[PDB]
């Protein structure tokens, strides 16, 4: 029967027929009309629902009705819209698209999404995807959110720094604006902290899994969790009689390359009986191609019935938004590495660490999608009752907060010491925050937003980098500065396959600056640029291909950002003896606390904080210099500091004039080099 | 002394027990530790440097 | 005329190549001040 | 600094006296360059392009140099001397 399609007055095509079929078997679709009457008696809505449940799809496209209902018999009033926000890039595409299906209509028309370096919106977009930082970034001009009617906060359980400050202004939002209604997701069946929260709103639980899992435990508990995870994975390949691949959960790279090796060596022991068993590593930093073998489908197995199998062998970048097809065996071994940024030492720390209760279901939640299927745990039951704490930290209990006040400042919350986080983040790394802003002249002595510092949050950088490059404006160095920008904002370029590192290294050291790794990045970048963005050459030197061709984006939008606001870009002449110069001194003018130098020990202390550390391995340095300027504070083996320059400390009483002051510092070495320095300027 | 004798035969055994793999491994890290050969140095020399 | 602008480009390019390499020597021989004979019986 | 790169006994003080002479025979080649950019003279352009061959020589001259130095520290180091004949790959007399 002829419907015709409310957006574009067209019949609705074949397809959707069919595609309707489908997703009214979704679970979601029974509480369609239960929906409704919520969202229109009440303006918060918490909703809770299992990985399949539809919630995603269904829940945006209800919201979009529910505008037009309330249109229709009132006049066409101003054009507003129906947000969904989603944490992560690829997440926000891939949804936009099943979704342009589902409304039959054209993509970036009706239904569109709104993503970092790339807006698929027109004037007739109803529904837009975006992520998490673009909601933000549209409120900092917008405060009230003008132009929206119903939010959708999806996947609220990843707790992004994006998204715990949202909640938070979009609460207050929900005073002022009265008439905006906001639907709060959750895929984790978490404990109603949304529910409180929002002032007891109406909580909606809607359940919906594809297929039911098995879970295991080991009685005792095993001291040497990679001994049993290998151990594990011959053992699953040689009983178990159902096709399926096994997706093994370690920390890292370390692990994943040695895991990798060691289980090919056993199966090339067992010989021609056992299946031909294919071991894939999984790291968010391995190149395009490396990463493509996932989806490679198996063997046909071996003649003599023997299952075959593929591998893989992942961090928790498999856990979620990656959807490895095929699994039906999933090991957990129980452990992920977690930042956690420790305000007192500004040392930010990689420890293995142990999951949550949350996230042993969501590496269970692999399998069962498919068909049925079986999760082991390295660990006993009695284990994960008493010691995995009950969901994983927020991020913003973790992160240095530097990005985020700047954030909250232009937002105009002047009280942030009330500011209504849902996990308020501590008061000891708040202190690191404004006392960071505060040198970096963002915010003057009584907190306002000075107007240095109003531009520093324009730019999508961290406070320290923002900081740089404005000021890299004033010393004729913004193009070669805007680079080494553009290349430490997005995740590191080098390429370490450990089968070929010896090679690899030998790449790396061709591209190497004598003077350290900001002018090893710019080095990195021009070749890029000179080789026309050939992919090839990427390759062979060991760079990954995306982190490039996301970092000549970040430039590019940078550039961008400086015309609006009359920063010229400028060069020093090659030829002058000021360009490598003026380089390094834009550096210094913005990562001037984060400065090392070397007591006579044979350690580096870090200036005012005397905490020991060592050049990171990774270094293209060949030289202790005296003075050291870093980029992150890492704690994995030693402490480390990373990204590790050479500074003339001349620069640093020069261009950073009021943390330097002598008058105020610890009394030990770091003061007495520096004395001598500045009566030397003199 | 038949509990001593029992535990510490015991653990004789055990210790002779799969003195191979320990073997061809501690022999098998001896041998590229050597073949890795230079570490590299790193020097200090930061008033050359100046 | 260009065509020496464009020829200094290459020289302070290689200029600034040989300044790494001789670097690399630097090191390269330090090391090797602090070893002494022993080290190759 | 000829005569210094033929008497520096350290390749230590050689990359000092080298990185030096090729920064000192960069800033002659520039000035030059910014004086013919302004005169036009062609006798001029004759001597700076005459400039630009010597500043191109010494950069030939490093690999040939480098190596000779290390075979006053230690003219024993038959490797180096291995490398000796590599330098001279393009005159088989020389080797």
């Amino acid at each position: 029967k002829i419907q015709i399609n409310p957006y574009n007055n067209q019949p609705f095509s074949n397809r959707y027929w069919a595609i309707w079929e489908k997703r009214s078997q979704l679970p979601v679709w029974e509480y369609k009309e239960k929906f409704m009457e919520l969202l229109r008696n009440n303006q918060c809505i918490t909703l809770v629902g299992e990985t399949g449940s539809g919630k995603t799809t269904q829940i945006p496209q209800w919201a979009v009705e529910f505008m037009k209902q309330q249109q229709q018999g009132q006049p066409p009033g101003q054009a507003r819209l129906v947000a969904c926000t989603q944490p992560r890039r690829v997440a926000a595409m891939s949804v936009a698209t099943r979704v342009a299906e589902e409304m039959d209509v054209v993509l970036g028309q009706e239904v569109g999404y709104s993503i970092r370096f790339e807006d698929c919106i027109s004037e007739r977009t109803v529904l837009k995807y975006c992520t998490d930082g673009m909601l933000l970034r549209e409120a900092m001009n917008s405060p009230l959110l003008d132009k929206y009617k119903v939010l959708i906060l999806d996947e609220a359980h990843e707790r992004t720094l994006a998204t715990d400050i949202l909640m938070g202004l979009i609460k207050e939002i929900v005073r002022n604006r009265a008439d905006i209604k906001v639907v709060i997701m959750s895929a984790t069946l978490d404990a109603g902290k949304f529910q409180r929260y929002f002032e007891d709103c109406p909580l909606l639980s809607v359940p919906g899994r594809t297929f039911p899992v098995e879970i295991f435990f080991t009685p005792n508990a095993e001291k040497d969790y990679l001994e049993a995870a290998i151990r594990t994975v011959i053992q699953i390949h040689m009983v178990e009689e159902v096709e399926g691949d096994i997706l093994l959960f370690l920390t890292g790279q370390e692990e994943i390359e040695e895991a990798c090796k060691r289980i090919d060596r056993e199966i090339q022991a067992l010989g021609a009986d056992a299946g031909a068993l294919s071991c894939i590593p999984l790291y968010s930093t391995l190149p395009p191609a490396a990463q493509q073998r996932i989806f490679e489908p198996a063997p046909p197995n071996r003649p003599n019935g023997a299952i075959s199998r593929k591998c893989v062998i992942s961090t928790n970048i498999a856990e979620t938004s990656l959807t490895i097809d095929g699994v039906v065996f999933v090991i957990d071994p129980g452990f992920s590495k977690q930042k956690v940024y420790n305000p007192r030492i500004r040392v930010e720390s990689l420890l293995v660490c142990p999951i949550s209760k949350a996230s042993a279901m969501q590496r269970a939640g692999r399998a069962g999608r498919t068909k049925p299927g079986k999760c082991f745990r390295l660990y006993t039951e009695t284990a994960y009752g008493s010691e995995m704490q009950d969901q994983t930290y927020p991020e913003i209990l973790r992160s240095n907060l530097g990005s985020v006040v700047l954030q909250l400042k232009k937002l105009g919350t002047e009280d942030l010491v009330h500011f209504d986080f849902m996990d308020p983040p501590a008061p000891e790394t708040l202190m690191r925050a404004l006392e960071l802003l505060n040198y970096l002249q963002a915010i003057n002595d009584d907190g306002e937003l000075t107007e240095l510092g109003s531009l520093m949050a324009e730019f999508p950088l961290d406070p320290q980098l923002a900081k740089m490059l404005i000021t890299s404006t004033e010393l004729n160095c913004s193009n070669e500065i805007l680079s080494i920008t553009a290349m430490l904002s997005v995740p590191q370029c080098w390429v370490r396959p450990n089968e070929m590192r010896t090679e690899a290294d030998e790449a790396k050291a061709r591209f190497a600056h004598i003077d350290g790794d900001h002018l090893t990045l710019l080095n990195v970048y021009h070749s890029f640029k000179q080789n026309q963005e050939d992919p090839q050459w990427c390759y062979d030197n060991f760079i990954n291909y995306r982190t490039m061709k996301t970092a000549d984006t970040v430039r590019t939008q940078l550039s961008r950002v400086m015309d609006k606001y009359n920063l010229r870009r400028v060069s020093t002449d090659f030829k002058s003896r000021d360009y490598y110069l003026n380089i390094r001194k834009a550096l210094v003018a913005g990562f001037f606390m984060q400065v090392a130098h070397l007591e006579r020990s044979g350690h580096y202390v870090t200036v005012k904080d005397n905490q020991l550390v060592n050049l990171h391995p990774s270094t293209v340095l060949d030289h202790k210099p005296e003075w050291a300027l870093y980029n992150e504070f890492v704690l994995t083996t030693k402490n480390f500091i990373r990204t590790v320059t050479d500074v003339r400390p001349e620069w640093l009483l020069q261009i950073a004039p009021q943390y330097y002051d002598l008058d105020n510092f610890p009394d030990g070495d770091t003061k007495r080099k520096l004395t001598t320095v500045m009566q030397t300027l003199q | 002394a038949s509990v001593d004798e029992e535990a510490k035969l015991k653990r004789y055994l055990e210790k002779q027990a799969r003195k191979e793999q320990e073997l061809k491994e501690k022999r098998k890290a001896k041998l590229e530790k050597l073949t890795a050969g230079p570490a590299k140095h790193m020097f200090e020399d930061q008033d050359y440097l100046s | 005329m260009k065509d020496f602008n464009q020829r200094f480009r290459d020289l302070h390019k290689l200029r600034q190549r040989a300044r790494k390499e001789n670097h690399e020597q630097v090191v390269e021989e330090d090391r090797r001040s602090k070893l002494p004979k022993n080290h190759e019986a | 600094y000829e005569e210094a790169i033929a008497k520096v006994s350290t390749v230590r003080d050689f990359a000092q006296v080298y990185d030096a002479y090729a920064a000192f025979e960069e800033r002659e080649v520039s000035i030059m360059m910014q004086e013919v950019e302004q005169s036009g003279d062609p006798e001029e352009e004759v001597d700076l392009e005459w400039m630009f061959q010597r500043y191109q020589h010494l950069m030939e001259r490093k690999n040939e140099l480098m190596n000779s130095v290390l075979l006053r520290q230690n003219p024993h180091n038959v490797g180096e001397w291995l490398n000796r004949v590599n330098i001279y790959e393009g005159n088989y007399n020389k080797q």
